């Protein structure tokens, strides 16, 4: 080591394993000397470690001690190397014929339990086949290790091509007919259906394949134009591409949707303009799902051409095309996804504004978006989207806003708008459609429980024609806005307060408590950490306060009583004198690091005569600990670590 | 019906009145397969099922078969067309209800009823307006056992995914239904998570098939993770190592999991890992160890839960055996009553004046399992802390990835927190050693415990190996070494080897603290020579660690994090006295003093 | 067989004598049952000694004893009376065991609160079985030790976790928690009352 | 095929109005004409788990109707009923506490998992179903046990 013959060393090594002369505790002294070596520099030294520690594994191994650390570190990036020599050094140290049936079977126990933490299999089999692991094992259990291990990661064959009783059996034409139509519905492949509808229309005459299938649907905006085309089988080739390819992008299969809206693209372009336009339409929204399912949903941007054919879209106004408004929502819901604010709020034609709702609300949302540092444009626009909602939000004056859907006063319905909001997927825009639904469902009435969100304050607090709000509407679509968002980010801890603000105005406060303690454990990794004041508030405490006394867990409140920055002894006082608590009681006082509520518990029992509960209470005050006049610095760790517990065991008990 | 038995021999009869041309033939089997398909309306299964075994007089069979199949093509007719009105087949509005005979006789997998019956069950399920695809799917999941009759299944799912969409939330949605009630018993539930875990697997193995078919069952299954969890607890092990398998492959939701989701998920695991390790050993172990490796990588917030619940539930009362930690009254006295002597006045008195207690303790003998088991179960958890600390991941092949100093943070504060929760004096600063007087009853616990768990030594090793963590272990490693002071102090041998287990944690401890660069590489070697010194001396020169530990500090901020291999490094020549020099001087002197039996060793303390 | 014995004969005769001594001094009945017995001999005693009827009347004084054995007898005696003597008085005295075992719920520590209802929650089986009228009182007991136990469940680590579980089917059947292990004899006492009142 | 375009609706319906205005149809002719019930039986189901208030409320009506209308079919309900129970919505539990026990008489072979399930979600929940399954005891003993 002196003249850094480390080469001597492992050998040194290996042959004391046979003997087992040196410490095992200057062995491993040597191992960690090498590991400090290594890690302070000479990268060459890694082999070296790796080395004398699979020496030192070996001979804690036939010793009949734990495996190390560094073993398991080294192990966790297997090699042909690492393994071989592994194995090399099990054989030169067992020495068989001397070795006792202890250390066979230490060995033997060894190479089991390495062959397991194996993640690839090629080592497993190359440990399999080596000639030490043959020996000390038995076939039968060497025959039942690699059956466990090929069935960790079993490589399975199935079918994927559908049944198929095409035979011409007879071979009459109706037969053949029968089994190409049924070949037809099956097939996905544009040049096959073809070749398919090719062969049909040969041996029939104007039989208008089109309807061979119920489930073939094409929405009516399209029907009209498409069976309009007068030769047989272009028509029904351009019907089966467009019923065959919405279908696919209904199932998510984007490819071979790409493959057949490609087929009928090429095939219109010959004879139909209108037909290219209703294609080049129909590629664009299918480009739109593609990304937003495959590149989407990993932040990484989308690429400049399809954001330019979404706004060649938006800004064409060719009146003779059928559009159908979903592909419109869809653009829309691409440009405020990708947070292209800029576009929206600047670059928009008026008379999209004016014609396409789902544009001007794109608008709005990107402008109130952008906006939100600078307070004057940004009031403006919060008013104006504000008025859109209400006025989307409400009647003309019994109606019910959900019953008669036709019944608003917005620019488009409340089910639309719904709907709209469920294509976007953005943060900031969603934050910022809560903010705004969370405010009006606060102002139904005076209510003390108002529920809270990030941008409360730029909402107006005034609304002209009030008795015209649906409410009930009002409640309804703040629920699905807030079930949805918590779908899109389930860790997002500000939606989960708004969900248990909800949970809690509505008297359900089992939920409001799982969604609080949801809130709390996002925001601290379960607790490990200190929750933040801004999430746990004296509000919220305040809230999961009155949570838990409804509950009747009273001794929960008296925990949570010492959350607030001045703690409540009012509150605990009164809940520590109930009697009909559902909680534990005694176990959770060792979660009290308050002297005051423990005074208070003793006194309580006492009065009570329930001298076993007053006899933990009054050790529980006995802590040293807990000594009020110890360092603020202990108790406040104290505190913390109780608070911690309490928290984690309230997790357990509401998720 | 009643027309099933006079065939089996009027079929020669039929066959002799059936001399009609080939054109009467054909168009009596057209209205055959016209009168069938819209008449049937109640025993048209037992219709179908004799129907098939008839075709599975040579002549009979043969028209059979294509009986049938025509019968196949104008039901394929008859529901594919039209498009907007309904149509109504009363042959499969009867065969609705049979959907799970039907299911269960294609499953037999015979040479060409089964193409047949598969076909039949694709074209009832686009028939039913609330389409039984996804029971069927359904059916086929739970009862198919091998690959070739889950390729029924897929081949199902390709023929209906054409026409119909949705099937595979559905018909999961329905299994897993069916399986938190009653139905469902557990040898098809677990059939069902089986094949289930097959698909998702065959999927992820990313082959043409899988890109072809389209299904996402593991994005199907995804949604269903909250159903699942629950199943690794089912009290029948197949379901629960078949809900292990299907959950350690089964990916997690494009977003992320719920807290509430990630917690149930968590628990659910560990519990898994402690349940197969103890009943199928370190083998049974794979599926739980891999479900509990991605959610430690899912987040830093499933790190610390997977973290913190496994060594908790690794210390608990149960699972401790696993890593070898420790653990007629008044007729008889009536009967002793029976007086020897007569008594004093042919009375008698008993001769006790009364019992202490309740009589004799019991013995409270003890039980100790294997130590191999004990090694290698220490193994398979070790190797799974190891996996969920590593960092991500050929990389300098003979190197090893670096362990997550977070982690090892995680996994120090819960062993502080399971072993001395009560930590008023949780200064990473060391104290003055005379405090050691003052906190005996914390120190003899934590002693104690050691004692009692030896997987706590392991645990700490493993925190030891990312550097900055032991810092966060100053607590324990404080209160170990003011017991094992204690001890020593106290010990009255002249031979340190009377107290193995003292000598060995002695031994373990200044290895740990030295492997977790607390101590520099001098006072990091006294170890080696403790087994050949006195009492009074091991105590003198683990109080000289003490005074080091006083000077220097277990102390997270001197630890300088080098970019070059990313790793934390202490470098104790920049601490100003990092050699230890006078607290090396007592090393220096135990040997001298001992020179005839700890010359050899002078090397091993040497300056630099 | 449990029936067709030499113990069965000297079951009845013992019972015989008890009956005769019973009748001759009630005292010494309520002194045997101060005293107590081990509870498997006490549908044997109930059914078995007619002069049983009169421990109805020192049961509410059993019941407010300090002792928390005295207090157990009490109740598995008071259940085997109700299924033998189904009548007005046993019916209050039930409801005043229900009363004092919801009251002495939020009295008893962790460790009383485990060995007070291990043994007396089989008990509630026998009262729902008795009277219907309880049915009401003897779930809301139920729903509230359920809760309390479930409680402290999640206040320690455990090597079972019943709360995630949530969803067992009818589990029929070691050294496990005292925690789970009531949380176990809940689930079952529940079931028991519920297919007592199904079948 | 008269209720086959009500029916068509209701499985296409992604929005609460198309749902609640199907829904509330069904209702009427259901109670115009209760045997017309087995035909929605599959989409209430799916129904029954739905987390709005109106929808889930209509659907366990018209499907308690069914089951009241032909017993024969309740056990086709029990895996839903008991996802419901069982279901992380909590609103969805407490619709089927509401519920449990016509479903219970409806059912009576399954009344003992049903309610074993429903003291188990009150249990580890945090909810008191000590009233509905009291009830359900109560009037199912007396119906069915003595």
């Amino acid at each position: 080591l002196r003249s850094g013959n480390y080469q001597e060393v492992i050998q040194i090594f290996i042959e004391d394993n046979l003997t087992l002369s040196l410490p095992v505790q200057f062995r491993q002294s040597v191992l960690r000397e090498l590991f400090k070596k290594a890690q302070q520099g000479n990268e060459a030294l890694d082999e070296i470690c790796f080395k004398v520690c699979a020496c030192n594994t070996v001979r804690d191994i036939l010793e009949g001690r734990t495996i190390s650390v560094q073993f398991n570190q080294l192990f966790l990036r297997p090699n042909k190397e690492k393994i071989d020599f592994l194995l090399e050094v099990c054989s030169r140290s067992v020495n068989l014929e001397k070795a006792s049936e202890s250390l066979k079977g230490n060995m033997a126990a060894f190479l089991k339990n390495v062959c397991l933490g194996l993640e690839d299999l090629q080592y497993v089999f190359m440990i399999s086949s080596h000639e030490l692991f043959i020996t000390l094992l038995k076939d039968e259990e060497r025959k039942l290790l690699v059956d466990q291990m090929r069935k960790r990661s079993p490589r399975v064959n199935l079918c994927i091509k559908p049944v198929t009783s095409f035979y011409d059996i007879p071979a009459s034409a109706s037969v053949n007919i029968g089994q190409l139509e049924h070949q037809l519905i099956l097939s996905v492949d544009p040049w096959r259906i073809r070749q398919i509808l090719i062969e049909l229309h040969g041996m029939t005459s104007e039989r208008q394949f089109w309807t061979v299938s119920n489930k073939w649907e094409v929405p009516s905006v399209y029907s009209g134009v498409i069976l309009g085309i007068k030769d047989n089988l272009t028509r029904d080739l351009v019907y089966i591409l467009m019923a065959k390819g919405l279908h696919c992008s209904t199932v998510k299969d984007f490819s071979h949707a790409k493959q057949l809206f490609a087929a009928c693209l090429e095939l219109v372009t010959e004879f139909s303009p209108k037909l290219r336009q209703v294609m080049l339409n129909e590629m664009l929204l299918l480009d739109i799902h593609t990304h937003e399912a495959g590149t989407g949903q990993a932040g990484e941007r989308p690429p400049s051409d399809l954001i330019s054919r979404v706004r060649g879209y938006l800004e064409m106004r060719l009146p003779d095309i059928p559009l159908r408004q979903v592909i419109a929502e869809e653009c829309v819901a691409f440009m405020l996804n990708w947070r292209e604010n800029e576009y929206l709020t600047l670059q928009v034609p008026a008379f999209l504004l004016q014609s396409n709702p789902y544009v001007k609300l794109g608008q709005l949302l990107a402008a109130t978006c952008k906006e939100l540092p600078g307070p004057k444009e940004s009031r403006r626009t919060a008013k104006d989207l504000w008025e859109v909602v209400v006025q989307i939000c409400s009647v003309s004056s019994r109606v019910s806003l959900i019953k008669q859907r036709e019944s608003t006063l917005g620019i488009m319905y409340r089910s639309e708008l719904l709907s709209f909001i469920k294509k976007l997927r953005e943060p900031l825009v969603l934050t910022i459609i809560l903010s705004l639904f969370v405010k009006l469902h606060n102002v139904r009435e005076d209510i003390v429980n108002d529920i809270t969100a990030e941008h409360i304050s730029i909402w107006p607090s005034s609304i002209p024609n009030l008795q015209s709000v649906d409410f009930e509407a009002v409640a309804i679509t703040v629920k699905e806005l807030v079930r949805y968002t918590l779908s899109i980010n389930p860790n997002n801890h500000s939606w989960l307060i708004i969900q248990a603000d909800i949970y809690f105005a509505t008297n359900q406060y089992s939920a409001a408590l799982h969604y609080y303690l949801q809130a709390g454990a996002v925001c601290s990794d379960f607790f490990n950490k200190a929750v933040p004041p801004d999430v746990y508030t004296d509000q919220v405490i305040k809230r999961m306060i009155k949570c838990c006394s409804l509950l009747n867990c009273h001794t929960q409140v008296a925990i949570l009583c010492q959350f607030l920055r001045e703690i409540d002894y009012k509150t605990a006082f009164k809940s520590l004198q109930e009697q009909n608590s559902h909680d534990a009681m005694d176990s959770y006082y060792d979660y009290i690091w308050d002297v005051t509520i423990l005074e208070y518990l003793t006194y309580l029992h006492h009065k009570r005569g329930e001298t076993d509960k007053r006899q933990i209470a009054i050790k529980a005050i006995g802590q040293t600990e807990l000594n009020a006049s110890n360092p603020e610095e202990v108790l406040q760790l104290a505190a913390q670590r109780r608070k911690k517990k309490f928290l984690q065991a309230m997790a357990k008990l509401y998720f | 019906v009643d027309c099933l038995k006079p065939p089996a021999v009027l079929s020669q009869l039929q066959q002799h009145l059936q001399g009609f041309p080939r054109e009467e033939l054909d168009n009596m089997l057209n209205l055959a397969v016209h009168l069938v398909s819209q008449a049937s309306g109640a025993g048209a299964y037992r219709l179908l099922q004799f129907l098939v075994d008839t075709a599975m007089p040579d002549t009979v069979r043969e028209a059979c078969d294509r009986l049938i199949q025509l019968l196949l093509l104008h039901l394929q007719k008859l529901v594919h067309h039209r498009g907007p009105p309904p149509r109504l087949v009363p042959f499969l509005d009867a065969l609705k209800n049979h959907v799970g005979e039907l299911c269960g006789e294609t499953l037999r997998l015979e040479r060409k009823r089964f193409l047949w019956q598969h076909q039949l069950l694709g074209l009832l399920s686009v028939y039913t307006r609330p389409s039984c695809g996804p029971e069927a799917l359904g059916h086929l999941l739970s009862r198919a056992r091998s690959p070739e009759e889950l390729s029924l299944a897929t081949q199902l799912y390709a023929g209906l995914v054409v026409s119909l969409s949705g099937l595979l939330p559905l018909a999961f949605r329905s299994c897993l239904a069916r399986v938190h009630a009653g139905t469902l018993q557990p040898p098809f539930t677990a059939r069902f998570l089986r094949n289930l875990a097959l698909l998702v697997g065959w999927e992820q193995q990313g082959g043409e098939g899988p890109a072809a078919l389209g299904a996402h069952f593991g994005e199907s299954a995804s949604a269903h993770l909250s159903d699942l969890a629950p199943l690794l607890l089912h009290p029948e092990e197949e379901v629960a190592e078949a809900a292990a398998s299907l959950l350690a492959i089964c990916p997690f939701p494009s977003e992320a999991l719920s807290p509430s989701q990630l917690l149930g998920l968590v628990r659910a695991g560990v519990h898994r890992f402690f349940a197969s390790l103890r009943l199928h050993g370190p083998p049974g172990v794979a599926s739980a160890c891999q479900l509990l490796t991605r959610l430690s990588q899912t987040s830093p917030a499933g790190l610390k839960a997977v973290l913190q619940l496994l060594v908790e539930g690794a210390l608990h009362r149960g699972n401790t055996e696993l890593f070898g930690g420790q653990v007629a009254s008044l007729l008889d006295t009536n009967r002793r009553h029976t007086a020897a002597v007569p008594g004093p006045g042919g009375i008698w008195s008993v001769f006790h004046a009364g019992v202490i207690g309740r009589g004799l303790k019991p013995p409270k003998f003890v039980q100790s399992r294997n130590q191999q088991e004990v090694i290698y179960n220490t193994q398979s958890l070790l190797s799974l802390l190891v996996h969920c600390c590593s960092a991500p991941g050929c990389g300098e092949c003979w190197g090893a990835p670096i362990l997550s100093p977070e982690a090892a943070k995680a996994v120090a504060v819960t062993l502080v927190e399971s072993v001395c929760p009560d930590a008023a004096g949780a200064e990473l600063a060391w104290p003055p050693e005379e405090h050691a007087r003052a906190t005996v009853e914390r120190d003899l616990r934590i002693g104690r415990r050691f004692r009692e768990q030896p997987l706590l030594f392991e645990l700490l090793k493993l925190v030891a190996a990312a550097p900055p963590a032991l810092c966060y272990c100053s607590v324990l490693l404080r209160g170990l070494l003011a017991a094992l002071l204690g001890h020593w102090e106290a010990s009255r041998h002249p031979d340190t080897t009377h107290s193995p287990w003292h000598l060995e944690a002695s031994c373990t401890l200044v290895a740990v603290m030295a492997e977790g660069s607390l101590l520099p590489p001098a006072l990091g070697n006294m170890h080696e020579v403790f087994s050949q010194l006195a009492p009074f001396e091991v105590r003198l020169l683990l109080l000289s660690v003490w005074g080091f530990l006083r000077e220097h500090g277990p102390l997270p901020q001197k630890f300088i994090f080098q970019s070059e291999r990313g790793r934390f490094i202490r470098d104790f020549s920049r601490e100003g006295g990092g050699e230890g020099g006078p607290h090396l001087a007592v090393l220096h002197s135990v040997l001298h003093r001992n020179i005839d039996r700890l010359g050899l060793f002078s090397g091993r303390f040497q300056a630099p | 067989d449990n029936l067709l014995c030499n113990l069965r004969e000297v079951q009845c005769l013992i019972c015989c004598l008890l009956h005769q001594m019973y009748i001759a001094d009630p005292n010494i009945a309520k002194l045997v049952h101060f005293q107590g017995y081990p509870c498997e001999l006490l549908p044997l005693t109930v059914a078995g000694i007619p002069s049983m009827h009169i421990c109805l009347d020192f049961i509410p004084e059993l019941i407010a004893q300090p002792e928390l054995e005295k207090q157990i007898f009490a109740i598995q005696l008071l259940s085997h009376l109700c299924i033998q003597y189904a009548l007005p008085k046993s019916l209050s005295v039930a409801r005043l065991a229900v009363n004092v075992m919801g009251t002495l719920l939020t009295v008893l520590t962790q460790a009383k609160r485990y060995a007070f209802f291990m043994p007396t929650l089989p008990s509630l089986v026998s009262f729902c079985r008795a009277f219907p009228p309880l049915y009401e009182d003897i779930m809301s007991l139920l729903i509230q030790i359920g809760q309390v136990c479930a409680s402290d469940v999640a206040t320690q680590t455990r090597d079972i976790d019943p709360i995630i579980t949530r969803l067992q089917q009818i589990k029929e059947k070691g050294s496990m928690d005292p925690d789970v292990q009531l949380c176990h004899c809940i689930e079952r006492t529940v079931i028991e009352i519920i297919n007592m009142s199904v079948s | 095929a008269e209720m086959a375009p009500y029916m068509k609706r209701l499985s296409r319906g992604q929005t609460v109005e198309d749902l609640l205005e199907v829904l509330s149809d069904i209702d009427e002719m259901s109670r115009r004409r209760p045997e017309i019930l087995s035909f929605f039986s599959t989409n209430l189901q799916r129904l029954m788990s739905s987390a709005e208030e109106c929808c889930r409320n209509l659907a366990f009506s018209l499907a308690l109707r069914s089951m009241q209308n032909s017993p024969s079919i309740a056990a086709a309900f029990l895996p839903t009923f008991m996802y419901c129970l069982g279901s992380q919505d909590f609103e969805v539990v407490q619709t089927a506490l509401r519920n449990l026990p016509e479903y219970a008489l409806l059912c009576q072979e399954h009344a003992a998992v049903l309610l074993h399930r429903a003291f188990l979600v009150g249990m580890y929940g945090q909810m008191d179903p000590s009233a509905q399954i009291s009830e359900a005891l109560r009037i199912l003993h007396m119906e069915a046990v003595m």
